[PDB]
């Protein structure tokens, strides 16, 4: 009946680090 | 630039930014403390303080709250079940909001010390550079820690001003928070004697204040100053990491083995007292004592309380749960609602049999029922084809002597096999699995989860201490040699 | 959604390794 | 009362108890 | 069994398999003797 | 010490004698590493040839009984001993050595002396790195094997019932330990162990790849057909063509290394991280906190008699381990199991 | 001599030779 | 110095070591641990 | 303990693979590789021994008090087999299934006679010999070889019973079982 | 036994044969 | 009173003391 | 310097070793053959694995009386 | 007890637009 706890855990552990590293990469590429 | 894993190295030569991040870290820790206490209060059910104990609900931070005095909240209930008194400001939720307020103020002070970081207090009066007299800072903090030990031991735990501590029975039946008389002898170094804790904190406080006075009065020696690099802040970072992971190892060991600072009524029972037959020991001793005083064996078991019979249950064993068996212990195999009693098994001709209790390691165990001498007399077989000890042909009958079933004698082999498989796990108990939609498999105690987290953090800070000691002894090569 | 989330994770790994092979930074300094 | 009986009562159940481990050389 | 005229010679027969293993080891002996030049 | 007078004491004479170039260096850690390590290897070697294990495990694990190098082992004390340090002078042996043996005391002797020898060996690496004035990345790497030693030989028996459940110092006893975690713990299914396996396999992969690539891109540097005679430490130029190596692996694999520092730091990082993850997993199993089962699969198997997978098969083989192996591996627990209740299927 | 190298190589040599002589005796022992 | 060749020293040491392992392997089939 | 020289170049004292045992008015030669296990299965046993590999292969003697003269007065060997059919296990599973094959309807295990005898000794005592093949629908160890030696001298019946699987039968253990049979005797 | 004695004398004759050749060539010149 | 285990610990402390003295003499020699 | 390439090649190293190494070898031989290893390290003889009172593998199952327990459970 | 769906909804509706506004603020103040 859908394990929403594991779903939101997986979703957050994907979303937060990939977004954080994308911010750092964008500021590295913009500010040489 | 600066790599992603070194962004906190900019605050090394900044006491103001260092104290700002220390303040914000304390703010975050206090905020978690308040939030977790309120979450546990929201998910807590204090209705049954016997057969639905707090450690069965996954209570992690509430036992640490209750270990030093608070027992009742704003809900009008007390975890011991005793009639609600007046907490004052210091209740579960009141203390929780106090941590939340403390977190907010530490946050605001952290922001302030971030904005104002160039204090001349962090300035060397004679050379004008940024420096800190770390031995003097240590002496001041040692004085503060000694005064805190002396206060916490001579006013709170001894109860001359504080409420005391949680002390209970040797077998976890009756216990409460009250003052304790300090034990100043060799018994004070007994791990389980609660009086050893106020005596320890008082003597530790007097030694700490004396050592703080010594470090205020006396500067270090130059050879030691150069050998350990006392002028460096990563050196004392490595030393502090060393001390904190030693303390982590000590607390994990004491929590896993039980101690005076580790109540069974607060953190659940222990795998060692499950193995060594401690609750089962007094269950059988009490039953034999009641039956040896001219009393028939049908009400002797009724004299056994619900707490002890539940303590003799391998599902309450901390060394049984799983790493990803997430949640409360009640969420694994339901909530206990009643004690069925001792399943006593009889042979057809007449001789008492006992189930071999399931060990700590096993997920599942073969059901065998052996006699007093120690030979196998019955079992739940696997083959069922060339079996000779099987219950259907040997005629094992269960009698039962407890609460809901006191005289229900079963000779049906299916029910006898079921009750044998239930009694191999300790005392049989009714569980409801529809209240929380439980799993079926056993879970781990907050004692077990605490020990796992602290042992893991102990290993990571062992590596961290080794690495930071590497950095501070080898500060020259880690900074540069310049062709030398 | 039981198998679909593992599908997302596996496709993410494949896309990341594909981009690391082709849309990589050029190898500088020798 | 009977320490002999309780030892034989629970050692069928589990053979690793403190009391059976203690003074086993007499057994 | 070995034939009748050769029966007491089974001891000098019995060691003969290991001689090729002694050969490569003899090559190593000669290389040590020439000091692996 | 900052152009001070630095009056010489006994410490400076001792330091001057310890920090000397010899055949084998001593240093300060020689006060600890040399005796602790020599006692550890001597205790293991003596227990593997003479010290029997008949009393504690009910078996033979020494050469004096009929055991080989792959059979003898310095065995752990009995489970009823719990977690005693088991001194020769303690309440156990009461000062008697010939019965301090055959009671598991030599196992504790070897384990404690080995732990302190590992401590002294990291101190060795640290102070020699100081003498050569180089970074102690070797000590950084060595922090992981001792984490494994502590988590395996100390933390796991400390969290479980006693030293009996620790690995005995040997070969076949280690294999028993391995199968013990297989059946009783399902250690393969633990994600931390999967990380440890990945770390070791990747480290061996890096070892082979780096060696082959350097040895196949090593330039000419002379006229002889033997490449090894073409190496000279006097020249400062690099031995192998890193740009050629990078092009080769970029066109074969798709990704390739560009920095020697990042290459060698990766070779440093992969086994250390894998071994620390395995150490954390064994810390988890020290508390019997297993990754043993999958809830969805066990429920689906219980409510579906025709749904089976390799995980269900693995659970069954674990039950085979427990039922047919605990009966003899745990003599203190007294498993007198009839062999018609053990799980045993068709014919076999 | 009795130097550091002498002490180390003798601490490795003497008990190992004793143990080898022991085990060569151990090989001819029968039940 | 140089009175006996180093190669001959290594060779006789190797002969003794190989014979040592040989009698060790021989003693596995007889005596203790012979499984007979 | 006391000091004594280790047996170097001093012959071996035991190679037959058997050890003597003298019990209550009976003697036998137990297999050397076997150990006793305290697991009473019919409550009438005084002696039980099992191999160290897997104890499907067992030997045990029955001390049952039965009183009617001699084994000839006990009757035919097949009648004796009919009396102790409970000794060859029991299928307590009473479910319905015609699906095993090689066995009768709603049955799991079966027993077959392979040979009976009335072997005597030097003193003139009579001994009943029994060879039974006990197969089961799982094909467990290819069946089991139940070798039974029976006699009665005093008012207590003596019934040796050597059990062994068929998987071990043709691997070199049938000689051991026959050795146990013709070494077991009652005096 | 005689069989074992002859086996050992054959073994030592064939094992010492090689090093005897090497020492003979070492003490009788060279060309190796 | 002084139990035998404590007495053995005190002799163990003396033994460790003389072992440290012995290793100190050994390293100050040679 | 003595780089071990000169110690081995000199017979002075071998004259002080042609009897000491075989001396240690025969010392170990007599040490094992006289039963002294069994006496010093507690290993039972091949004829003293089981006593007459017990015929199963020994178990300690005790801590503070384990010395006297192994004394009674070992070979006299 | 505890409405985990509402808790998650409220938590993300806080954090994601807050992080969005803050990231544009700090990136605007980084390069005025
Ligand atoms: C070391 C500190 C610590 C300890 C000992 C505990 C212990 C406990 N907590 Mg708790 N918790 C903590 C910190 C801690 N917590 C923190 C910091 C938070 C805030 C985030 C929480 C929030 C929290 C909640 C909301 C709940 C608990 C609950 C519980 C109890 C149930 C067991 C459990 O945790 O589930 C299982 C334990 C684990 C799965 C351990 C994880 C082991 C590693 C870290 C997993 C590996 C992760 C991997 C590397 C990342 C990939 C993930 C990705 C794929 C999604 C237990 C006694 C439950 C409870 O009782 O309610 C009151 C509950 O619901 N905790
Ligand atoms: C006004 C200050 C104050 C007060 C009165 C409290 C009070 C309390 N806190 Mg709290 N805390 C505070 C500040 C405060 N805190 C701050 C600033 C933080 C942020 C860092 C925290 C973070 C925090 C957490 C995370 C938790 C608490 C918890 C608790 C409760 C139980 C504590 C306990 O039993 O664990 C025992 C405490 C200890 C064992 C500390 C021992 C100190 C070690 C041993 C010192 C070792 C080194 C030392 C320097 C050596 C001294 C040398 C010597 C010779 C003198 C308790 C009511 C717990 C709780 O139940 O939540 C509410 C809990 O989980 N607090
Ligand atoms: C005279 C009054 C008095 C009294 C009655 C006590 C009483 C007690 N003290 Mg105490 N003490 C006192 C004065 C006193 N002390 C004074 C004046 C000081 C100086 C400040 C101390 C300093 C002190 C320390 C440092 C400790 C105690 C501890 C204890 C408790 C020991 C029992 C226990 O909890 O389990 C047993 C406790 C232990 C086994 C901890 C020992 C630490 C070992 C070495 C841990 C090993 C970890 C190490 C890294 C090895 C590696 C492990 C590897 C497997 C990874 C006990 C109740 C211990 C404690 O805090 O209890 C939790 C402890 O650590 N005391
Ligand atoms: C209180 C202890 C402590 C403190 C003050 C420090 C402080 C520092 N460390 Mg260190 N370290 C510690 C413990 C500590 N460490 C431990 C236990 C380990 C072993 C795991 C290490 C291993 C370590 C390494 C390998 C390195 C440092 C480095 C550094 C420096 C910069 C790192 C940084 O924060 O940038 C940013 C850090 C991050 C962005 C962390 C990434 C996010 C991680 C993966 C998860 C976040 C954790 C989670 C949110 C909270 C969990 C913590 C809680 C459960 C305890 C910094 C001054 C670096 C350095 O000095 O470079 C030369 C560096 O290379 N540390
Ligand atoms: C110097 C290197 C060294 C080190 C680091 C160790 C370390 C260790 N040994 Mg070991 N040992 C050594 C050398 C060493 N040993 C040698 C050379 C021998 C041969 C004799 C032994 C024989 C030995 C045995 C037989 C055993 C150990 C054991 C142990 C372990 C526990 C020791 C213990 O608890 O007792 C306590 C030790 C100490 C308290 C150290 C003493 C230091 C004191 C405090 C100095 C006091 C001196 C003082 C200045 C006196 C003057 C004061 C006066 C004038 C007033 C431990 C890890 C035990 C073991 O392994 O457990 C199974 C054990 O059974 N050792
Ligand atoms: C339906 C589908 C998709 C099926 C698949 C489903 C399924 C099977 C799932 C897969 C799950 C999965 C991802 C498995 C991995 C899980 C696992 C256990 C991971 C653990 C993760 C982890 C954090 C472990 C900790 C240890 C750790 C950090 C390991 C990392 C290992 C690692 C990356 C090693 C390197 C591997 C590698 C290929 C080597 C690089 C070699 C290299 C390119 C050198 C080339 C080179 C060499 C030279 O010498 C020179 C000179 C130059 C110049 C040069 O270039
Ligand atoms: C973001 C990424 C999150 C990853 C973590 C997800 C945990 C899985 C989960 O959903 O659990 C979910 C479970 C809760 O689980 C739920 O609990 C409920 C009662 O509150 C009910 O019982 C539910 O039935 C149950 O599902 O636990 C957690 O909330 C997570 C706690 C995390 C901390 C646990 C202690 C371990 C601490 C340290 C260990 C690490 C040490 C260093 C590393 C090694
Ligand atoms: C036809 C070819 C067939 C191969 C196609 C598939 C191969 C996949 C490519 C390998 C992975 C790329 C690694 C990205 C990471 C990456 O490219 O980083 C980029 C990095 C380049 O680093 P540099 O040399 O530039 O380092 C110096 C820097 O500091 C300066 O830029 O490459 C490497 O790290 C070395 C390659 C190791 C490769 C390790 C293998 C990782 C395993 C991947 C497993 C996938 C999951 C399993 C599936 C579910
Ligand atoms: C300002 C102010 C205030 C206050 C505010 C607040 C309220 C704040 C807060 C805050 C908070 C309330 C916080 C909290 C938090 C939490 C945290 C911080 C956490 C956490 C976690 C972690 C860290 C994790 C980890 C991990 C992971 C990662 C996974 C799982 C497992 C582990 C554990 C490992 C007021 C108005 C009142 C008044 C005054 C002023
Ligand atoms: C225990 C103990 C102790 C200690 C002792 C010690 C520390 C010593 C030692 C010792 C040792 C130290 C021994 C040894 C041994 C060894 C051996 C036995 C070896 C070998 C063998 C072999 C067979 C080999 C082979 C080979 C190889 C494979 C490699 C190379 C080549 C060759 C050929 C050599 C004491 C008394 C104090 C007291 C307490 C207890
Ligand atoms: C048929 C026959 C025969 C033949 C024979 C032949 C064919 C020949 C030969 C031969 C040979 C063939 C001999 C030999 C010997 C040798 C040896 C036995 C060896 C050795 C080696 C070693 C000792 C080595 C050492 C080393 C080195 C120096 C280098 C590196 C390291 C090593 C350690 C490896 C005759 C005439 C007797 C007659 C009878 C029969
Ligand atoms: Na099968």
């Amino acid at each position: 009946e859908v394990n929403i706890l594991g779903l939101t855990a997986t979703a957050l552990f994907i979303i937060i680090p990939t977004s954080f590293l994308l911010i750092l990469y964008v500021k590295t590429a913009a500010s040489e | 630039g600066l790599p992603w894993y070194r962004v906190h190295t900019v605050v090394i030569n900044d006491p103001g930014r260092l104290i700002s991040v220390h303040l914000m870290h304390t703010a975050l820790v206090a905020g978690w403390a308040g939030a977790m206490t309120l979450f546990e209060i929201a998910v807590f059910d204090p209705s049954d303080p016997v057969l639905n104990p707090m450690w069965r609900q996954g209570m992690f931070v509430l036992p640490f709250l209750t270990r030093l005095g608070v027992t009742q909240s704003w809900g009008g209930w007390t975890i011991s079940g005793e009639t609600s008194s007046n907490p004052g400001i210091w209740s579960y939720e009141g203390a929780a909001a106090s941590h939340i307020v403390l977190s907010g103020l530490l946050f605001l002070a952290s922001v302030w010390h971030w904005v104002y970081w160039d204090l001349e207090l962090f300035r060397d009066p004679r050379t004008g550079k940024t420096a800190l007299d770390l031995p003097k800072i240590f002496g001041i903090h040692l004085f503060l820690a000694g005064l805190l030990c002396f206060g916490f031991g001579a006013f709170h735990v001894t109860g001359v001003f504080g409420p005391g501590i949680w002390v209970s029975d040797p077998y976890g039946l009756t216990g409460s928070v009250q003052p304790v008389a300090p034990s100043w002898g060799a018994e004070g170094f007994d791990p389980y004697n609660p009086g050893g804790v106020p005596a320890h904190h008082i003597a530790a406080g007097i030694l700490g204040v004396l050592a703080g006075l010594f470090h205020l009065c006396v500067r270090p020696s130059i050879r030691l100053y150069f050998g350990l690099s006392m002028g460096s802040i990563e050196s004392v970072l490595s030393s502090s990491i060393a001390a904190v992971f030693w303390a982590a190892f000590v607390v994990a060991g004491t929590m896993w083995y039980g101690s005076a600072a580790t109540p069974i009524e607060l953190f659940g029972p222990t795998r060692y007292q499950w193995d060594q037959g401690f609750f089962q020991q007094e269950i059988q001793k009490r039953v034999a004592q009641s039956t040896s005083e001219g009393l028939s064996v049908s009400e002797a078991w009724a004299k056994i309380p619900e707490k002890l019979a539940f303590y003799d249950y391998i599902g309450n064993n901390p060394a049984k749960g799983g790493l990803f068996r997430t949640g409360a212990m009640n969420s694994g195999d339901g909530i206990a609602v009643g004690w069925l009693g001792h399943a006593s098994f009889k042979d057809q001709e007449g001789r008492e049999l006992f189930v071999r209790r399931m060990p700590t390691f096993f997920e599942t165990f073969p059901v065998v029922l052996i006699d007093k001498d120690g030979v196998v007399r019955a079992d739940v077989p696997f083959r069922k084809a060339e079996s000779k000890y099987s219950i259907e042909q040997v005629g094992v009958s269960v009698t039962f002597y407890g609460g809901e079933l006191n005289g229900l004698t079963f000779t049906d082999p299916s029910t006898v096999k079921k009750y044998a498989r239930k009694a191999q796990l300790g005392e049989i108990f009714e569980f409801d699995r529809s209240t929380l939609q439980s799993d079926g498999v056993f879970r781990s105690s907050p004692r077990g989860w605490f020990t796992f987290g602290h042992l893991s953090f102990a290993l990571l800070f062992f590596f961290g201490h080794i690495w930071h000691g590497s950095r501070t002894i080898f500060r020259d090569v880690f900074a540069g040699i310049d062709e030398d | 959604m039981e198998a679909l989330v593992y599908t997302f994770l596996l496709i993410g790994t494949l896309g990341i390794i594909f981009f690391s092979i082709f849309f990589r930074e050029p190898p500088r300094i020798a | 009362q009977r320490v002999r009986t309780v030892l034989d009562m629970d050692d069928p159940a589990k053979e690793e108890t403190v009391k059976e481990l203690r003074k086993d050389i007499n057994n | 069994k070995l034939p009748e005229a050769y029966a007491p010679f089974s001891p000098i027969v019995d060691v003969l398999p290991i001689i090729p293993v002694l050969f490569i080891l003899l090559a190593f002996v000669w290389q040590a003797s020439v000091s692996f030049r | 010490i900052g152009t001070y007078q630095e009056k010489r004491t006994w410490f400076d004479d001792a330091d001057d004698w310890l920090r000397q170039d010899r055949f084998v260096f001593v240093g300060w850690s020689g006060l600890l590493l040399l005796p602790c390590a020599y006692f550890a290897v001597g205790g293991w070697l003596t227990g593997c040839t003479f010290v029997t294990s008949w009393y504690t495990h009910g078996l033979a694990s020494s050469y004096i009984e009929g055991c080989n190098f792959l059979t003898a082992a310095v065995s752990t004390p009995a489970n009823s001993l719990g977690h005693s340090l088991l001194f020769v002078w303690g309440p156990e042996a009461q000062g008697d050595l010939t019965r301090w043996f055959q009671l598991g005391g030599l196992w504790a002797f070897v384990a404690l002396h080995g732990a302190f020898g590992l401590i002294g060996f990291m101190l060795r690496q640290f102070e020699i790195a100081r003498s050569v004035n180089l970074r102690p990345y070797n000590a950084i790497a060595f922090s992981a094997p001792i984490a494994v030693f502590v988590s395996v030989f100390l933390i796991y028996p400390l969290g479980q019932s006693g030293w009996f459940f620790a690995p005995s110092f040997g070969v076949a006893s280690i294999f028993r330990f391995i199968l013990f975690f297989q059946g009783f713990h399902n250690w393969t299914l633990n994600p931390f162990h999967m990380m440890g396996v990945a770390g070791v396999l990747g480290a061996a992969l890096l070892c082979a790849i780096h060696g082959a690539t350097v040895e196949n891109t090593l330039f000419e540097d002379g006229d002889g057909a033997n490449t090894f005679r073409a190496f000279n430490p006097t020249q400062a130029e690099e031995t192998y063509s890193m740009v050629t190596a990078n092009r080769f692996w970029s066109q074969i694999f798709g990704v390739a290394f560009s920095n020697k520092r990042w290459l060698h730091f990766f070779m440093l990082f992969v086994p250390v991280t894998g071994l620390w993850m395995s150490a954390l997993g064994v810390v988890g199993l020290a508390l019997n906190l297993r990754a043993y089962d999958f809830v969805s699969q066990e429920i689906r198997a219980a409510e579906d008699p025709e749904f089976e997978t390799f995980y269900t098969k693995n659970i069954l083989l674990n039950e085979g381990i427990r039922a047919w192996m605990a009966a003899q591996d745990q003599p203190h627990e007294k498993l007198t199991l009839p062999e018609e209740v053990l799980p045993r299927g068709n014919a076999l | 001599i009795f130097t550091v190298r002498w002490l180390a190589i003798h601490a490795i040599a003497v008990p190992t030779i004793f143990f080898l002589g022991a085990i060569t005796a151990m090989q001819f022992i029968q039940r | 110095i140089g009175r006996i060749p180093l190669w001959l020293v290594g060779t006789v040491v190797g002969l003794l070591a190989i014979g040592l392992l040989a009698i060790f392997f021989y003693g596995s089939y007889v005596g203790l641990g012979s499984s007979l | 303990a006391y000091g004594e020289g280790a047996n170097v170049f001093g012959r071996v004292t035991n190679k037959s693979g058997f050890v003597p045992y003298a019990g209550d008015s009976f003697a036998l030669l137990l297999p050397s590789k076997w150990n006793p296990s305290d697991e009473k299965e019919v409550d009438s046993i005084v002696l039980r021994y099992a191999d160290n590999f897997d104890a499907v292969n067992n030997v045990y003697v029955i001390a049952q008090d039965t009183d009617k003269s001699s084994i000839q007065d006990y009757g035919s060997p097949e009648e004796f087999i009919s009396q102790f059919g409970y000794l060859l296990g029991r299928q307590a599973w009473a479910g319905q299934t015609v699906s095993e094959g090689g066995f009768d309807a709603n049955k799991v295990s079966s027993a077959a006679l392979l040979g009976v005898a009335t072997e005597k000794d030097k003193k003139g005592k009579t001994y009943y010999k029994f060879e039974i093949l006990s197969r089961t629908a799982d094909g467990n160890e290819g069946g089991r070889h139940q070798l039974v030696k029976a006699t009665v001298s005093n008012g207590k019946l003596y019934l040796l019973k050597v059990q062994a699987g068929d998987k071990r039968w043709f691997k070199g253990t049938d000689k051991e079982c026959l050795g146990v049979l013709d070494s077991f005797t009652v005096v | 036994s005689l069989t074992l004695i002859l086996q050992l004398v054959a073994l030592f004759a064939v094992v010492a044969a090689g090093p005897l050749v090497v020492v003979l060539l070492s003490v009788r010149g060279g060309n190796l | 009173s002084v139990t035998p285990s404590l007495k053995n610990f005190l002799l163990s402390l003396v033994a460790g003391a003389v072992v440290l003295a012995a290793i100190a003499g050994a390293v100050t020699a040679v | 310097e003595r780089p071990f390439s000169d110690i081995l090649t000199s017979i002075r190293y071998w004259v002080i070793h042609s009897i000491t190494v075989p001396s240690l070898f025969i010392a170990g031989w007599l040490f094992v053959s006289t039963g002294l290893a069994y006496d010093v390290f507690g290993s039972p003889r091949p004829n003293e694995y089981f006593t007459e009172d017990r015929q199963d593998a020994p178990l300690i199952t005790d801590r503070f009386n384990a010395l006297e327990q192994v004394k009674k459970l070992s070979a006299q």
